[PDB]
């Protein structure tokens, strides 16, 4: 547009695909990563069916398409039909030809070394992209809320990620992964929905309970005080018509599911809780280092957006961390695209010339160039 | 009536070949099972005698130097 | 004509497991002969290193004498 | 058995619990020091679950435990738990009363004070024990070995141990002690191994870690020259069945753990190498008694049974260490019951008479009994 | 059924002659091993329709008809439900427990209900389920020859047990915990 040439943005994720113009500060058009074929084999002949229903076309009509999610955190069930996710993405939302603009794609932390070069194979080889890098999920964040001197923690429905970025990424490990989030709260609730009557049996629908999870449910501050209250039918009960027509009166329903958050016992999983790793990776680092730490915490993702998240934090840290300090968390009321408004920096940057991979470098290094040059 | 007579003459002959399969089958397995236990034996020792002589041709080279 | 089927039932039965049993006792077997093979050749490589590493123990011996 | 009456030999650590009956040279029934409850809640009726499956029913079935270990190298978590730990020792595999026979436990090297008189008061208060010491660690494998002039290094899973004693225990310091050993390398398998699309994600499998560790694992003599090497698939990775089933081609993954023994920068920890201590503790003594020391090295424990641990240091010494006279390593090619071997010496003599805390001796000087004579 | 046998000039309409369905069903009707084989097999009129001369005076020459519809039994595609197999969910519940827990799972299968009654029930489980589990120890299916009453032994049991007293309701423990006295003590 008479200014540069070459630039662009993106994010993918468990949730959402986001992704704008050049030098954006927000995104453009995100859409549910989804995918599927038709279990209805959709009127054969009023089209070969094929397109799995990909996009905001896939997502209206949820009905006829047997919603086979490819990436579930970390593990890929198939490559075969993330070729038509991408597709879609550069060539009809964003408008803009892959063998020409950048790209900035995320990376799930300690992602399988295989992975890697498969998707360089996808771009290089058949979309031929001559720059572009996959940065690392929280690292970004913490650069656009303006923040040096923290610890991240930084998960929507992905994988959980306890990231103590304050000076240094990317030494001792001092992090955790956990496959505890988003799509873990979309498949137990039909579970206990069971005892109500209702139950979202298929994989259509089952999409639907994070939409309703998420303009609702919430966290309970103190189970016990809140068992003696569910007499009271007023805090509890809501009527909820559901679009179709079938009343949810939730209310118990609300803050019995996120309770698994903090107690992974629910779910068998001897994974501590987001509390007790946050203790595992500080205890790493040195004794004269955590009197900060405790002033900023960067609590990030979707996932931090329910009522009742960041006041039970400080319940239960201040409890086995040390007590003398003021313990401030930082939670952006919008800390779902910290990811993204850290993309639109180290998108702006110059200095990131020293980490993409350009086309040349890739013929000259193999395969490897991926995990020669980066880290 | 009888094809009730001839249908275990059948049967007869395919528990005796599995029987006998069997029999070996667990046998060979066993064999196996203390074949392989030598086989990284062997290969511990071979690592190690490997180890050796890469040392003493390093302290040889020194005395030879030492030597002259 | 129903005790017919029970023991035409068993027939497949006795017959599904003996061509699988036979089946994996012979790929079992062929494996043991590799294995076994592997074995000799491994054996005798730790042989050679064993008398290699010796030769070399009465040699740096010598060599250190002579230093000395 | 119309021979003497009242005695027995033991030791436990991280790994086994080491025991036998009266004036044995090995050990008889040694078993896992675990300990949990149930994840599962055990058929709650097919037996009311208790028993947290502590011994060989343990070990056996892993699944349904949630293996949480009591004695971290040093502190104990919990102490109600090793109440019935010691009730499955002495009543079930030793078959042997406490009220009759003494006991020679280990000492862990430098453990808190507070600890001593809580142990003594489960022994003499409850379990009747007229007659017991705590040997420590290191200085009983001395006499074992055959060795009087040497530096011991005894140490397996639980805390590393640099003990300078060839003519003299108890004095100048050079001593000292590390977290880093056996569970370190059982917990940090699971990081590194999600690369590599495997994950040993709660405590009850994490033990196996160990198991498989300890049959194929080696150390790297030089990991630049092994670097290279890793283009050619012989020396790498090799077939390894699981017993459930699925095969894992361990190659790069068993040399690259082990180098954070000599390298503990891996783990965030300023630590010097197993080598460097070494020296820390030889500057102290005199200047006219390394020779003597480099003479022997008395190498102990299950940690120094890896393939690449005796020959390692041995370049690494010389290098920062005198270079006149020769340098040899006593590493008992079955080092691990070192320990035992020399209990089972301490154990025969009389002369120990004058260490052990008899009954009365208990009440005469109060529960500073044990710091008021020993040391 | 009275859906596909609709093409086979036969057709179950009420309800009341439904439940012959099942009768007739549970005398008979098999699963068929592979659906492929199986098909060229149909020219071969003989392991097929068999005369089944029915009580009031129809006959039914069924043949194919015996395995197909017991194909959607691990097929729920052919009724519109993306529930998984049989053999997939028991994948679901199996990788949730601990990883060392399942060589022993696979040791025994307590495959229970008169649904597992049919001829090529047993067999056609440890197909698919090998496939998709580890291939190293041995499995077996604990299919008891007669597994539809399993529930009642059982129940006999847990009936002369005195420690099932800490189990039931009594008459005043009802009065005394309002109508929630059964989720307040039992789960
Ligand atoms: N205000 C909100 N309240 C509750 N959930 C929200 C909110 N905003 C976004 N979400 C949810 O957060 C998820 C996306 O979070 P994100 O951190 O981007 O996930 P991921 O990185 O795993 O793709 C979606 O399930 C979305 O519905
Ligand atoms: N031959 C061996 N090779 C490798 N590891 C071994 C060997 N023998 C024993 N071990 C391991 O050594 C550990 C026990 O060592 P030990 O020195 O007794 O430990 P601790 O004193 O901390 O209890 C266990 O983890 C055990 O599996
Ligand atoms: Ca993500
Ligand atoms: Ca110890």
């Amino acid at each position: 547009d008479e200014d540069e040439t070459t630039a662009l943005v993106c994010d993918n994720g468990s949730g959402l695909v986001k992704a704008g113009f050049a030098g954006d500060d927000a995104p453009r058009a995100v859409f549910p990563s989804i995918v599927g074929r038709p279990r209805h084999q959709g009127v054969m002949v009023g089209m070969g069916q094929k397109d799995s229903y990909v996009g905001d076309e896939a997502q209206s009509k949820r009905g006829i398409l047997t919603l086979k999610y490819p990436i579930e955190h970390g593990i890929i069930t198939n490559w075969d039909d993330m070729e038509k996710i991408w597709h879609h993405t550069f060539y009809n939302e964003l408008r803009v030809a892959p063998e020409e603009h950048p790209t900035l794609l995320t990376e799930a932390p300690l992602n399988p070394k295989a992975n890697r070069e498969k998707m360089t194979q996808i771009m290089f080889e058949t979309f031929n992209v001559p720059a572009m890098y996959v940065a690392i999920q929280a690292v970004l964040s913490l650069y656009a809320s303006g923040r040096t001197t923290g610890i991240v923690l930084d998960s929507g429905d992905g994988v959980t990620h306890n990231v103590p970025i304050y000076e240094g990424y990317a030494l001792p490990h001092a992090i955790m992964r956990l496959d505890l989030a988003g799509r873990d709260l979309t498949d137990y609730l039909m579970k206990i929905l069971t005892e109500r009557g209702y139950s979202f049996v298929t994989t259509a629908e089952r999409e639907i309970v994070r939409d309703i999870k998420e303009k609702l449910c919430y966290v309970a501050l103190d189970f016990e005080n809140e068992m003696a209250t569910a007499a009271s039918s007023s805090s509890l009960e809501k009527s909820y018509e559901l679009p179709d027509g079938q009343v949810i009166t939730i209310g118990n329903e609300r803050f019995r599911c996120p309770e698994t958050l903090f107690q992974p016992s629910f779910i068998g999983m001897e994974s501590a809780g987001i509390h007790e790793t946050t203790y595992n990776s500080i205890m790493k680092c040195d004794i004269d280092i955590r009197k900060d730490l405790y002033a900023n915490n960067v609590m990030s993702g979707g996932t931090t957006m329910y009522p009742g998240i960041a006041d039970r934090m400080q319940k239960e840290i201040t409890a086995l961390a040390p007590s003398t300090m003021k313990i401030k968390i930082i939670a952006p009321p919008e800390r779902k695209y910290s990811v993204w408004i850290g993309g639109s920096i180290l998108a702006s940057l110059s200095t990131f010339q020293q980490m993409w991979i350009t086309k040349q470098e890739y013929d000259e290094a193999g395969p490897s160039i991926v995990h020669r040059k980066c880290f | 009536a009888r094809k009730l007579v001839i249908i275990e003459s059948d049967l007869e002959r395919a528990e005796e070949r599995a029987e006998l399969s069997e029999g070996k089958c667990a046998e060979l397995e066993e064999e196996l099972k203390t074949v392989t236990n030598n086989l990284k034996s062997l290969e511990a020792q071979a690592e190690k005698y490997s180890q050796k002589e890469d040392k003493y041709e390093e302290e040889i080279k020194v005395l030879s130097d030492k030597l002259k």
